[PDB]
């Protein structure tokens, strides 16, 4: 399983955010924004 | 196919169980005759032999069982006496120390009194077990090295009582629980500013790793020369054979220096003992001499520089100041 | 004083004790197989050789 | 120089690579092909570490830190000044540790001993390789390794531990910690037992092998053997490193949430 | 009595002393941790001033800083 | 341990048990006078 | 005087080359330490390592194969003899030696239990004794014992050293490098 | 919620217990799970008290606390007498909001979706 | 009586004493932890004013 | 059916039966004690009509 | 049919059968107790129409 | 048929049964963990109502599944 | 009564008794020192009417 890692601190400090790719994709896909109403 | 690695024994030899060397039996006696376990005999010795019981051992068992019962019954009461919840939630249950506002005064029974009773009984049983270890050693005319290694272990254990007494509150003690005592470990490191920068914590970590290194090295060395009679170390010490000679030469050729068959056990003894001794010193120093180990490390040049990850404005520095944590609200306000 | 604190003092006391201990254990490490064999003669590293040690045996 | 009994053991043969060329002793050390390779890698890695210290802001021994590259260079050799030096030092260290193990194997093959010591050292080598090779490869960037600095690698350990909220709840970490603690306890017991038998109460003769078993049977009810204690010490010490490698390799590559939440499976058993 | 033929007095005496010691310590500690019988602090109170019926599982605050003591 | 030794030990054990056991009764009566628990 | 080994060259630190047969000469991994010529004793002043025929109390645990009457396969896949007696350590009960009768008989040799491997690591059928160090022809050169009821520490070291040295001096490909 | 001492030596300026540190630990674990991040998102855990070593998100997080304290005190709680009894809690109090109410386990609500820029009636 | 030829009276009595002591301790503890029977604090209350 | 005692030792059978029965009795008593309906130490004086019932 | 006991020890078969049967009974009783519909210690006095039913579609 | 003189049929059968069983379990569990073939939950749907993986997708505006680096 | 010393070694009994008595004395002194009313090192100079009393 691929892990998406985002570095949030200086290199070598160990400050990173890990995410599981499959569940992140499923969670992002399921969000459905209502379309903006015409002005 | 492979050489015999001396990892397991294929042919076990049985005989009459060994009763034991004649010892004084005026205050205690040996119980059992000696049974044999085949599975245990695969890896090491097979005799589950007699066990000696005397004054100190019986007293230690009574006090330790009382402490164990108090801890278990408080854990069971914390889930409403549910056996299913007791087993399911067992690693999360705890017997918790008193509240911080009592300091060193006796707390209510349901809010830390049981904790102090259990701790006292556990301490008494540990000391009585130390007495028993000493007496078992001296009954066989042995040296008291094991008593004084157990004493180092007890010193580290007793710092968990002495440091809360020095800071002045029984609330700082270690809760009796599988996960909650790990929670206390983490919160203790956080509260006093990154215990990684405690020099005696680093020292004790060095000795713990070195104990693992030394035991791996010694076990591999003895297993590697067991074909030459190397596991019989007493005779290799009092009459040095080819196994001890080869053990010395391997490490002399490897790292340039070596020990003897007897002094490698001195190395092992001191590494293991120092693991707990330096750690106890480090714990005793925390909250009494040093309250922030990271800041002590900055003062003594231990902390590596990193680029700043954020810069704060003049109004942000006033705004971002917080407040020290106080008491929990005892009212449910209506707005 | 200000720069000196109890943790530093205790740390240096431990360093002294540890070096003494290492000296003692190295003294014990040379109880067998010494002095060394060299073309220049007998050799002893630091710490020097300890005194001869004998054990006790039960009578027959 | 040589020990009193050393001369008869210094013979030819037992090497894996090379012949009479690399079959000599430099002082007390034995030099083989892998001794030469060990010296090469140690020298290059140490000199590159000193260069990394020179590039940094301080010469203080505790504050020196050679850091791995950014995650954006994933699995590629970063510029030397931006973490590539860390990668070269890592290659040197891997070569040096492998050479040390193989040289130890040559030495044991020359004294007639078994092959246990190189394999025992292999556990620590495997733990290090898991830290800097296997886990960074599974995560996809060499910047997942730890920096080379006496106290900066402690900062890396702290931050990586808090990447999973509460690292104490890692089950493999708990098993490895148990292995380490039991190893220290067993080492204390074994050293004490041997010393107390060979250095008994003053005035009494040196104890025998039955005294050890009788003492531990009197105290605990069971006494492992003389070979059994060494087998147990080897197993405990090596298993600590193996379970450490397991515990670190499952964090990130296999588990990305907080470790406490992993215990859901236990709370959701059907019973 | 014949009970001393089955059980050696030497061992049962030590077991009995240990049991009585642990029981007395347990009871004295339980009394010391109670509100009504915390005699070291409130022993001078008369029977009418002594606390009554104060089980109260949260009788005190759980969260607070350490005192200056 | 013979039968006579058991008899002799039992005499002393019984008298010591009685004396201890209800010296404890005196203690309990004193405590009841000071602060009753029922 | 007894080190049958000439230096390879005059440079110090050089390796030695045995002149005669290292196994009996006693150089390299075939060397032994001069220990006392008295038997190893127990707590009760009895011989520590004794044959099973000398002590009927000892036996073999049920579940373990009986090595007596089994062939002993040597390094060259040649059966060198058959197990006829087991020497046990009385202080710590374990199998320490195997007495092997030769193919031509008329003599017996001692085989340390630490040099013995069982087929399939002793998991599958155990019908032969594997000894990877020494070939069948060299079992006849294993040093003999002074008596058949006790073994001194010196003989113990001699037998163990002879068996250990054949991991380097049995064949010619063993003392030679793999590349 | 601060527990860490701003000095090398102990004094009476800070007398926080290890239990209070555990309380802060629990609150911060909840915050981390509410945003789907770990501790290093707002902290350099080598010193949890430092703001200069921490990412800027920490500053934002602090404001998110203050905003919540306003929302829960002046808007949600005073709505106690309006709700039917099925909406209130077991003490009969109005429901309140936390970080996960907006974030729902994401570093930004709806992954940072912008929606109110096209609805001026909701602007302040 | 012949049960005592099948079971050792010494072991039976030791097990009985231990089990009964543990059971008595457990029951007294459960009562002490309760609200209705916390007699160290409640004991002087009459039955009507005892918690339910 | 007495011959069962010739296949199984009465001593071990009775020991195992006593242990199992004691554990089972303890588990049942504590399951009842932890429930709302059958606490019997706090609510034992309640009548059957006042005792708690699980939600419908 | 009775030759089965010549391949398996009846003493070692009855013990395993009893142990498995006890474990299975305890597991089923506990699964039922941890459910909502069959928590008989609390809701056992309810009728079959008042007993809880799991969520539908 | 001479292949069986090369490998013991007992070993081959053990390895074959083990490998085939592990493969069957792995495939069944991979299908059960998917969305289209989670047959225990959605097996009653028709082939037209069954989930299908997304085709070539479009982009998004000011919306990132990942936090900034 | 003296015959008890033929059943129990006087040396062991005296050592155990001294150890127990020392532990008990230290525990009692420490319990008193940790209390409010009897923390004599700090408040020992107060009169009996000034000494702290537990809540009534
Ligand atoms: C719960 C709380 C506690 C928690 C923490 C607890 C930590 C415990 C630490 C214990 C340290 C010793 C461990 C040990 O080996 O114990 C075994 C031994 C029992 O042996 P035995 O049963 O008598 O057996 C007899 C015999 O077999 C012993 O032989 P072994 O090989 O075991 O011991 C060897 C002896 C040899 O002794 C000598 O050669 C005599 C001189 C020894 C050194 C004296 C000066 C030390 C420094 C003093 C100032 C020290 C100031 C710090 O050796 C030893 O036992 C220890 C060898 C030395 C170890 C390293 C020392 C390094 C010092 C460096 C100093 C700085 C240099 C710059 O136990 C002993 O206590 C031995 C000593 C007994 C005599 C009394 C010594 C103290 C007398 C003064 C105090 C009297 C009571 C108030
Ligand atoms: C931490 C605690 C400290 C603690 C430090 C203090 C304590 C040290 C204790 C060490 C163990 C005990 C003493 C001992 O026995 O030492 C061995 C040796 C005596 O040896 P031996 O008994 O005579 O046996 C030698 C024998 O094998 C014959 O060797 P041979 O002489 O034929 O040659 C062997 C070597 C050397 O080859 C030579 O040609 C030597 C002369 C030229 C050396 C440089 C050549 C390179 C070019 C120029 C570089 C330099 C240009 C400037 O030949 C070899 O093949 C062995 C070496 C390895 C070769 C493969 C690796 C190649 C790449 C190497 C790259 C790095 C090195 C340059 O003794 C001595 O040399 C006595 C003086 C002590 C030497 C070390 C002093 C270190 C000072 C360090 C100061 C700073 C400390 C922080
Ligand atoms: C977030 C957590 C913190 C942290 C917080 C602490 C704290 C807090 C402590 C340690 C301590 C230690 N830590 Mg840590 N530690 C962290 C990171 C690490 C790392 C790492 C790779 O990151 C490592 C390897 C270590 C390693 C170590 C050890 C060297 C040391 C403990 C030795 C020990 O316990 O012996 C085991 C020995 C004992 C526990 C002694 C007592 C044994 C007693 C006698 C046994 C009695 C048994 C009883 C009878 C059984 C029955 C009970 C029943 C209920 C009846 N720490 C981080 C920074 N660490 C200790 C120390 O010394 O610090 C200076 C300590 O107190
Ligand atoms: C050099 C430091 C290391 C060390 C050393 C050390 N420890 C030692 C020794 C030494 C040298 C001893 O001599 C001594 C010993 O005897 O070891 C075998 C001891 C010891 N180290 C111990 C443990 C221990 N050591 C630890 C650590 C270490 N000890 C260090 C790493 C730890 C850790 C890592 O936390 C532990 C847990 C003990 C095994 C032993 C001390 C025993 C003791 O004091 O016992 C008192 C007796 C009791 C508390 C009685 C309890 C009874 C039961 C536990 C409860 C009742 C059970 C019930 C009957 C059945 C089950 C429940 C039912 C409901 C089913
Ligand atoms: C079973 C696993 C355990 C164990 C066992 C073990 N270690 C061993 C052995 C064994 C069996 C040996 O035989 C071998 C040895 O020869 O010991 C004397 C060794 C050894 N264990 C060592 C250390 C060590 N072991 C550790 C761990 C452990 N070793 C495990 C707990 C640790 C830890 C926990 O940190 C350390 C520091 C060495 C003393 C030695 C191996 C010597 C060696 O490999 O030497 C070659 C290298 C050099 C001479 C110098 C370094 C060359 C590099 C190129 C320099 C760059 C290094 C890099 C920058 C890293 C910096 C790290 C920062 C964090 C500081
Ligand atoms: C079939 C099956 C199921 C398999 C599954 C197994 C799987 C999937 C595994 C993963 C596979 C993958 C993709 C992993 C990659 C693994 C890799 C990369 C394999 C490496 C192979 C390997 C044996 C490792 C190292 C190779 C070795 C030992 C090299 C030594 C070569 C050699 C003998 C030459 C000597 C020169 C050396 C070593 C250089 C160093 C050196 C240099 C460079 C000098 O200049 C120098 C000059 C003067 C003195 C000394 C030196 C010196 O030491
Ligand atoms: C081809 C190939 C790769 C094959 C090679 C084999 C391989 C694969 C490598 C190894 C992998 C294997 C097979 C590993 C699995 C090992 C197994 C099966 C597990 C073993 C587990 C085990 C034995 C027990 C668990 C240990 C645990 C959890 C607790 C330990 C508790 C403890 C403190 C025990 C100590 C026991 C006692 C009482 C010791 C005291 C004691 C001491 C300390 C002495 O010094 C001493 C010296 C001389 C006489 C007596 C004694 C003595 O008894
Ligand atoms: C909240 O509540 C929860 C806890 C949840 C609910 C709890 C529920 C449960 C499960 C309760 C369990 C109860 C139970 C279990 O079965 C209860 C079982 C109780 C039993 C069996 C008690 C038996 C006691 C027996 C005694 C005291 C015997 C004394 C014997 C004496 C004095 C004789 C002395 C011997 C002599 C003199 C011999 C001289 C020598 C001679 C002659 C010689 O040597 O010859
Ligand atoms: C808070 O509430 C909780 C706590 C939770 C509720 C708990 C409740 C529980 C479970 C209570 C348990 C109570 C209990 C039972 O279990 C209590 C049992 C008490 C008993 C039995 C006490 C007995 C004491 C006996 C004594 C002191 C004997 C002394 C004997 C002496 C001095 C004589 C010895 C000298 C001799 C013989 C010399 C002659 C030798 C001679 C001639 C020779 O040797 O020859
Ligand atoms: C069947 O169920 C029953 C209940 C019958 C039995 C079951 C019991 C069970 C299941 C028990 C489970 C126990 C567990 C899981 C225990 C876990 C323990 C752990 C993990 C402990 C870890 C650390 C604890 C430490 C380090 C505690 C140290 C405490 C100290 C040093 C306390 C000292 C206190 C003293 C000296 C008190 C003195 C009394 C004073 C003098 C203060 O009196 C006023
Ligand atoms: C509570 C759960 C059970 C806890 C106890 C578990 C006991 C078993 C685990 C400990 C032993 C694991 O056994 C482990 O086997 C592996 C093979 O996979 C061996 O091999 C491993 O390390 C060696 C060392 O170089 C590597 O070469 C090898 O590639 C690697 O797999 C390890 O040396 C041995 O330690
Ligand atoms: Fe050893």
């Amino acid at each position: 399983t691929a892990t998406d890692s985002v570095q949030v601190g200086y290199r070598g400090t160990g400050m990173e955010q890990n995410y599981d790719h499959g569940d992140l994709k499923k969670q992002f896909a399921q969000v459905k924004i209502p379309t903006p109403l015409p002005p | 196919m492979l050489e015999y690695q001396n990892l397991f024994t294929r042919v076990q030899v049985r005989t009459v169980p060994e009763a034991g060397i004649e010892i004084d039996e005026s205050t205690g006696t040996r119980y059992g005759t000696g049974t044999f376990s085949y599975l245990a005999g695969k890896f090491g010795d097979a005799q589950i032999g007699p066990i000696y019981l005397g004054w100190a051992g019986v007293l230690s068992l009574i006090f330790g069982f009382m402490a164990f019962e108090i801890i278990g019954l408080n854990m069971w009461a914390s889930v409403g006496w549910d056996p299913v919840e007791f087993i399911r939630q067992l690693p999360w249950l705890a017997l918790e120390p008193p509240p911080p506002q009592y300091g060193l005064r006796v707390p209510p029974l349901a809010q830390g009194g049981w904790y102090l009773m259990a701790g006292f009984f556990l301490t008494i049983s540990i000391l009585l077990w130390w007495v028993r270890v000493y007496r078992r050693a001296r009954a066989l005319n042995m040296g008291t090295h094991l008593p004084w290694a157990f004493a180092s272990a007890i010193f580290l254990y007793s710092t968990f009582f002495f440091q809360p007494l020095l800071v002045g509150s029984w609330s700082e003690m270690v809760p009796f629980g599988i996960f909650p005592h790990l929670d206390w470990t983490s919160a203790f490191s956080i509260r006093y500013g990154n215990l990684y920068y405690n020099p005696f914590h680093a020292l004790s970590i060095a000795f713990l790793y070195g104990s693992a290194v030394l035991f791996a090295m010694h076990g591999a060395t003895i297993l590697a020369v067991a074909r030459l009679g190397g596991e019989r170390e007493i005779e290799q010490i009092t009459d040095r054979g080819t196994a001890a000679e080869r053990s010395m030469l391997f490490w002399r050729w490897t790292m340039g220096f070596n020990a003897t068959m007897e002094s490698i056990h001195r190395w092992s003894w001191w590494f293991a003992v120092l693991t707990t001794f330096s750690g106890g010193i480090g714990i005793l120093l925390t909250g009494t001499v040093v309250d922030n180990w990271y800041l002590w490390g900055v003062k003594h040049g231990l902390v590596a520089p990193y680029p700043a990850q954020n810069t704060l404005t003049e109004e942000q520095q006033q705004l971002l100041r917080g407040r020290y944590q106080g008491t929990a609200p005892d009212s449910f306000p209506s707005y | 004083m200000q720069y000196i604190d109890g943790a530093q003092i205790a740390l240096y006391a431990f360093w002294l004790f540890f070096f003494g201990l290492i000296i003692y254990i190295r003294r014990e490490d040379k109880r067998e197989g010494y002095p060394l064999e060299s073309p220049q003669g007998p050799r002893e590293g630091w710490p020097a050789m300890p005194e001869k040690k004998t054990y006790i045996h039960r009578p027959t | 120089a040589m020990l009193s009994f050393e001369k008869k053991y210094r013979v030819r043969g037992g090497t894996l690579i090379g012949g009479d060329l690399f079959d000599f002793w430099f002082g007390p050390f034995y030099v083989g092909f892998f001794g030469v390779t060990t010296i090469f890698f140690v020298t290059l890695g140490t000199l590159l570490c000193v260069w990394g210290a020179a590039m940094g802001p301080t010469w203080n021994l505790w504050q020196i830190s050679i850091a791995p590259p950014d995650l954006k260079y994933g699995l590629g050799l970063a510029p030397l000044r931006e973490g590539g030096l860390w990668q070269i030092i890592t290659l040197c260290a891997l070569g040096a540790f492998g050479s040390w193990a193989l040289r130890q194997a040559e030495i044991s093959r020359k004294l007639g001993m078994g092959m246990h010591i190189p394999w025992a050292y292999g556990g620590a080598v495997l733990a290090y390789a898991t830290l800097v090779v296997i886990r960074p490869m599974l995560l996809g960037a060499w910047g997942h390794g730890f920096p080379y600095g006496i106290f900066s690698h402690l900062d890396w350990v702290s931050n990586v531990g808090y990447q999973y909220l509460h690292f104490h709840y890692n089950p493999a970490h708990m098993i490895a910690v148990t292995f380490f603690f039991t190893n220290c306890l067993a080492l204390a017991m074994h050293g004490s037992l041997i010393l107390s038998v060979t250095n008994p109460k003053k005035g009494t003769p040196v104890g025998t092998s039955e005294t050890e078993n009788v003492f531990f049977r009197d105290l605990l009810g069971y006494s492992i053997g003389a070979i059994g204690i060494h087998r147990l010490g080897l197993f405990l010490a090596v298993g600590a490193a193996v379970w450490s490698a397991i515990c670190i390799v499952i964090s990130g590559p296999f588990w990305t949430k907080g470790w406490p939440e992993w215990w859901n499976w236990w709370l959701n058993l059907p019973i | 009595h014949r009970i001393w033929l089955m059980f050696d007095p030497r061992r049962v005496m030590v077991a009995m002393v240990g049991f009585l010691a642990v029981l007395a310590l347990v009871i004295h500690f339980i009394l010391l941790s109670s509100q009504r019988y915390s005699w070291i602090e409130n022993g001078t109170l008369s029977a009418a001033q002594a606390p009554v019926g104060a089980s109260a599982p949260a009788a005190a605050a759980e969260m607070s800083p350490l005192p200056p003591g | 341990m013979t039968e006579d030794e058991a008899r002799r030990f039992h005499g002393y054990f019984v008298t010591g048990t009685l004396g201890y056991i209800i010296v404890a009764a005196v203690a309990h009566f004193l405590a009841w006078q000071w602060r009753p628990w029922f | 005087s007894d080190i049958k080994a000439v230096p390879a060259d005059s440079y110090n630190g050089s390796a030695l080359i045995p002149t005669g047969d290292p196994m009996i000469d006693g150089v390299g991994p075939s060397s032994w330490a001069n220990r006392s010529d008295t038997p190893d004793m127990t707590f009760h002043n009895t011989a520590k390592i004794v044959p099973m025929r000398l002590d009927p109390t000892y036996s073999i645990a049920k579940g373990d194969p009986d090595p007596r009457g089994l062939p002993v396969v040597a390094a060259d896949k040649q059966v060198a003899g058959t197990v006829i007696e087991l020497w046990v350590n009385r202080a710590e009960p374990q199998v320490t030696y195997y007495e092997v009768q030769l193919t031509g008989s008329e003599r017996r040799v001692m085989l340390p239990a630490g040099f013995v491997q069982w087929p399939n690591f002793g998991l599958w059928g155990n019908d032969k004794l594997l000894v990877k160090a020494i070939t069948a022809a060299q079992f006849a050169n294993v040093p003999a014992l002074k008596r058949d009821d006790q073994i001194t520490l010196l003989e113990e070291d001699m037998v163990c050293a002879y068996y250990a040295g054949g991991h380097l001096y049995a064949m010619a490909e063993r003392s030679e490098p793999i590349i | 919620a601060r527990v860490v001492t701003r000095d090398v030596a102990p004094s009476n300026a800070n007398r926080s217990s290890v239990k209070q540190t555990e309380w802060t630990y629990a609150l911060m674990i909840s915050q981390s799970r509410s945003l789907g991040v770990n501790c290093t998102y707002c902290h350099n855990t080598r010193q949890f008290a430092s703001w200069k070593e921490a990412p800027p998100a920490r500053v934002t997080a602090y404001h998110g606390i203050l905003m919540l304290r306003d929302v829960n005190q002046n808007y949600l709680s005073p709505l106690q007498p309006v709700y039917p009894s099925v909406r209130l809690g077991t003490q009969g109090d109005a429901p309140k909001a936390q970080c996960v109410t907006c974030h729902n386990g994401n570093y930004k609500p709806l992954y940072g979706a912008q929606m109110v820029k096209d609805y001026p009636a909701l602007w302040g």
